[PDB]
RNA sequence: CCAUAGGUUAAUGAGGCGAACCGGGGGAACUGAAACAUCUAAGUACCCCGAGGAAAAGAAAUCAACCGAGAUUCCCCCAG
RNA sequence: UUUUGUAUAAUGGGUCAGCGACUUAUAUUCUGUAGCAAGGUUAACCGAAUAGGGGAGCCGAAGGGAAACCGAGUCUUAACU
RNA sequence: AGGACCGAACCGACUAAUGUUGAAAAAUUAGCGGAUGACUUGUGGCUGGGGGUGAAAGGCCAAUCAAACCGGGAGAUAGCUGGUUCUCCCCGAAAGCUAUUUAGGUAGCGCCUCGUGAAUUCAUCUCCGGGGGUAGAGCACUGUUUCGGCAACAACCCGAUGCAAACUGCGAAUACCGGAGAAUGUUAUCACGGGAGACACACGGCGGGUGCUAACGUCCGUC
RNA sequence: GUAACGGGGCUAAACCAUGCACCGAAGCUGCGGCAGCGACGCUUAUGCGUUGUUGGGUAGGGGAGCGUUCUGUAAGCCUG
RNA sequence: GUUUAUUAAAAACACAGCACUGUGCAAACACGAAAGUGGACGUAUACGGUGUGACGCCUGCCCGGUGCCGGAAGGUUAAUU
RNA sequence: AAUUCCUUGUCGGGUAAGUUCCGACCUGCACGAAUGGCGUAAUGAUGGCCAGGCUGUCUCCACCCGAGACUCAGUGAAAUUGAACUCGCUGUGAAGAUGCAGUGUACCCGCGGCAAGACGGAAAGACCCCGUGAACCUUUACUAUAGCUUGACACUGAACAU
RNA sequence: CUUUAAUGUUUGAUGUUCUAACGUUGACCCGUAAUCCGGGUUGCGGACAGUGUCUGGUGGGUAGUUUGACUGGGGCGGUCUCCUCCUAAAGAGUAACGGAGGAGCACGAAGGUUGGCUAAUCCUGGUCGGACAUCAGGAGGUUAGUGCAAUGGCAUAAGCCAGCUUGACUGCGAGCGUGACGGCGCGAGCAGGUGCGAAAGCAGGUCAUAGUGAUCCGGUGGUUCUGAAUGGAAGGGCCAUC
């Protein structure tokens, strides 16, 4: 009674954990809702509407911490 | 609802047009705002919006 | 007796350079005002059959 | 095509109709031909009597198939600018 | 009144059987649509009348497409 | 036999002998095999009838486009991308 | 005189027993009701099926009736039940997901088989690079909870003790993703194409919701 | 109906710890034999000897076969 | 008195009586595509339908809803033009 | 109460004792006036209760006469039936065992008797659920339709008034 | 010629009367020593009635069907699509009639950009001002705020204020995520043109995740795509859209 329902999939997480093939624009992190769980940085950025961490130019993924008070900050150099 | 589907028209002699909605209930003033007209390939004034 | 082709189906498909049939996208002929022009701008072009249900298509059009 | 019980695939997908009703009377000649058009001058017809067009046809294109060799002069027909070349490459001739 | 109607006679012909095929009059439902009304089954089954060795059809108020073809009927294609 | 599971107290059979159920026609798609090959093949019909004749026609050598059209390109678009 | 009384024939059928592979597909026996009446009976006739007939039970219409019997449409349909016949050899599932007037049926995917291609593909162990908020712990935060410290009986706050799936200022094992390496593995791996079956699972271990940390209970994950 | 060691029966035939011996399966080994894939020897069409390894199996997929009736090979062969 | 022939004989059906209602006769109604026929060679003290069910004392209040009866002035309104 | 759930209501009568019965009360779960209310002589193979007579209905059976039953001679069925070398107990087990484990017991075969088990025989459960099954039935379910009925035109004309 | 009235006329509306269709289950005659039927005569009725086609109403009298599923048996109740959290075992994903709460929209500004700003709460002091209106100072530090649930996020603010605007643009799209599929989501960059800014640059709707409906059949605008002898047209396609 009045108890049930539920959203659905909405994966939103790391799909390009650490270094990877890193194509012109994979994802490496689609953890929506977030902006601080994974901050836009490095050769890549994007951070689309749903905050999905873009991932520009091809290369390797990094996953840093640089910046006052934690602050993840995903960056991707060239591999 | 209360939001009618409004349609913006080009001031140009072309039939091209845009589409959206408006709250006529409180905005009985026909809207205009200028948009791109593919036909004339030039940004012009678009009108009609209850 | 010659196999009859599923008319309704042969009106939404069209064999391509090979196996594929390529069809028409849906959600592009009704209530559009509230649809991203982009979304639709990516619906106008034709698209091949998903290769998953394609098998069925190549059954409704025996003479395709 | 009885997709379980749900809406079939040949259903959820729109239908883009319309049929030439003219392409049926339009043939497609190939460069490999002509050399077998029985003699010279590839008349608007000829190929018909040369079994390679169709008594119903009315329009046709020369098109390149990768052959020509013998000099031929197509008549009462069309041809691609890529064929009206290889055709002349062997002393051809366009009607029009 | 005429005249018809009706009556008698005679000469002819019909009647009833029939297997299929044939023309015509009337005409289902199960079934399929994974339900069911449109639709399908099917102008089928079935009933009725009529005729022949065949029946029916047939010498364009037909097609064609600006070239032309030339009654009807049956076969193969066109084409699922 | 059906079941997650049956010695099962779940189904079927008294026994024997004979009969008893994936066929056939046309179509379409693969696989194998044979013929020929950018060509392969005839239908009806004729018939000196399994020949031979008949290529009406079907399939393939060209595709893209909704089509007009164009064509190893073509659509999309003003468009060069 | 009387749809009057008692009572045989005659008509009927309230009770019990017996019969129940009967003597009998409704009877026998002992009682029982009407018996000049809407009585009872012979003979012949008329009502025909969605129709008849009916002092009305859906009763009767040939041992048949909420639509007779015979023949035909007809091999109706049957996602259901049953049954499916000689031998050997290789491989070998599923009882899941997602849809479905769908739930014991189906269809795409997944798992089987067979064929054709493909790169040092795929697996384990080692080392490197990764994000992680579970277990646990903790109580700043969200709530909750004690005990002290002032409150014309107590918040707040201070210190001291705990509790949490929807608490977290902490935080594993580990799983997973990627990179490189050796060995081993009769390509194990991927794509495509011919044939599927299967979408009732059961128990035991571990982590759990539900249940009574009940059930050979129920519902997921995983082996 | 003994019915809460399977029974008999056991004070150790119970239990704790230590250690050795043995029994025990279609597991593993040995010997002989069969089929599939890989290697050798070889010898090489062929082809086998040795060796490595594989061979539970419902739905179901794949590959090989046996036999029954009728046609040709049949005016042949077997046959009183 | 009647009834479930073959598990129910009854408190069930039937009945005389009552009431409502239809019917002016080519009656209403019913069988029948129709002709025709029953009603009835009857004619409102007659015939059909429905409910109640001897007889006695009785049978109250509600017409809002539904049906039926009457009115139809006006509003809406088919084919047709 | 053929209507009352509470309900064996409460009271009275009958009994030695009465969830029934009869007479009352009224708190009518949820009577009620022609889908008639309340009475009613007579009638009834009608429902309930009481009594007198009567008795094997019973306490509690006993004997007796016949038809079978049993024996002999003649004739001669049936359902059922996977195969049988067809014991008890306790446990096990697809969860209530002749067939499994353990144990106990038991010379082989008939005849007459009884029915506790063979989840005995009999009928592809009638209850229950399921099937995008069936049939009749109802209705302001839907869609149609005979019949009834409305008007227009046709068969269908001549005049006058307004 | 109109705005309007007698004459004729045409025509509709009823209302009368007539006969001659039409009816007669009145009376005779003949067929005929018949009750049917037919013809004739007469009476009554009379363009009515009745019938055919069409048409509105009525129509369980009859007919064909429909009348969902999940469900700790069925029914009743509840549920059926979408979003948020827990269950979910630290990648994704996972069930129950498990525990909780929301969506079916709202904004021409609540969008874009440029420039600027920063809370809640308490303490102290202050006209009417008190529990809390506005003012001042201090502590405090995302405990505020966020159009609406929840989770995540937000100070370089995604929070607040103002100026200028319409990028809530058109065509495309490297490449990815997520689905059995139909789909759905993210998207740098390219071309055309815009807006804001001195400029670098930002802008393809809102802090993000709900605010939704496939196909068919059509409706509206556009288009030299098609258009059955030809030119048109109807109709069809295409793009936009209801
Ligand atoms: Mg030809
Ligand atoms: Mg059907
Ligand atoms: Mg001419
Ligand atoms: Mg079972
Ligand atoms: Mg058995
Ligand atoms: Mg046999
Ligand atoms: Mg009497
Ligand atoms: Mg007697
Ligand atoms: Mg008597
Ligand atoms: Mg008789
Ligand atoms: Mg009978
Ligand atoms: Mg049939
Ligand atoms: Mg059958
Ligand atoms: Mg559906
Ligand atoms: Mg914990
Ligand atoms: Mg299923
Ligand atoms: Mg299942
Ligand atoms: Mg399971
Ligand atoms: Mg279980
Ligand atoms: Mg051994
Ligand atoms: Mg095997
Ligand atoms: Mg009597
Ligand atoms: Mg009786
Ligand atoms: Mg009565
Ligand atoms: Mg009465
Ligand atoms: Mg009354
Ligand atoms: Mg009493
Ligand atoms: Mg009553
Ligand atoms: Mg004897
Ligand atoms: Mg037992
Ligand atoms: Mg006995
Ligand atoms: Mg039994
Ligand atoms: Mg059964
Ligand atoms: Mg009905
Ligand atoms: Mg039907
Ligand atoms: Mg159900
Ligand atoms: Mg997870
Ligand atoms: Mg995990
Ligand atoms: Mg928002």
């Amino acid at each position: 009674g009045g108890s049930t329902r539920n959203g659905r999939d909405s994966e939103a997480k790391r799909l390009g954990v650490k270094r990877f093939g890193g194509e012109s624009v994979l994802a490496g992190s689609i953890i929506v809702r977030q902006r601080g769980t994974k901050f836009h940085a490095g050769a890549n950025v994007g951070c689309g509407r749903d905050h999905t961490l873009f991932a520009k130019a091809d290369g390797k993924v990094k996953f840093e911490v640089k910046g006052p008070k934690n602050r993840k900050f995903i960056s991707i150099e060239a591999e | 609802g209360i939001r009618e589907k409004i349609k913006l028209v080009s001031s140009a002699g072309t039939g091209h047009f845009y589409t959206t909605t408006k709250n006529k209930r409180t905005k009985p003033e026909k809207l205009e705002l200028k948009k791109f007209d593919p036909v004339v390939r030039q940004h012009v004034i678009y009108k009609e919006a209850k | 007796p010659k196999i009859k082709t599923v008319r309704g189906a042969a009106k939404r498909f069209k064999k391509t350079g090979k196996g594929g049939f390529k069809h028409k996208h849906a959600n592009l002929r009704h209530i559009l005002t509230k649809k991203a022009t982009k979304r639709k701008r990516h619906l106008r072009p034709k698209a091949m059959v998903s290769k998953g249900d394609l098998g069925l298509v190549i059954a409704c059009l025996p003479y395709a | 095509g009885f997709e379980g019980g749900q809406m079939p695939l040949y259903r959820r997908l729109p239908k883009f109709g319309f049929t030439s009703r003219k392409a049926a009377i339009t043939a497609e000649i190939r460069l490999s031909d002509l050399a077998k058009v029985e003699g010279g001058v590839v008349d608007l017809n000829t190929l018909k009597a040369a079994n390679i067009i169709g008594i119903q046809i009315e329009f046709a294109k020369v098109i390149l198939a990768g052959e020509v060799t013998t000099p031929v002069t197509v008549r009462g027909l069309r041809v691609t600018k890529g064929a009206r070349a290889a055709i002349e490459a062997a002393g051809g001739k366009i009607e029009e």
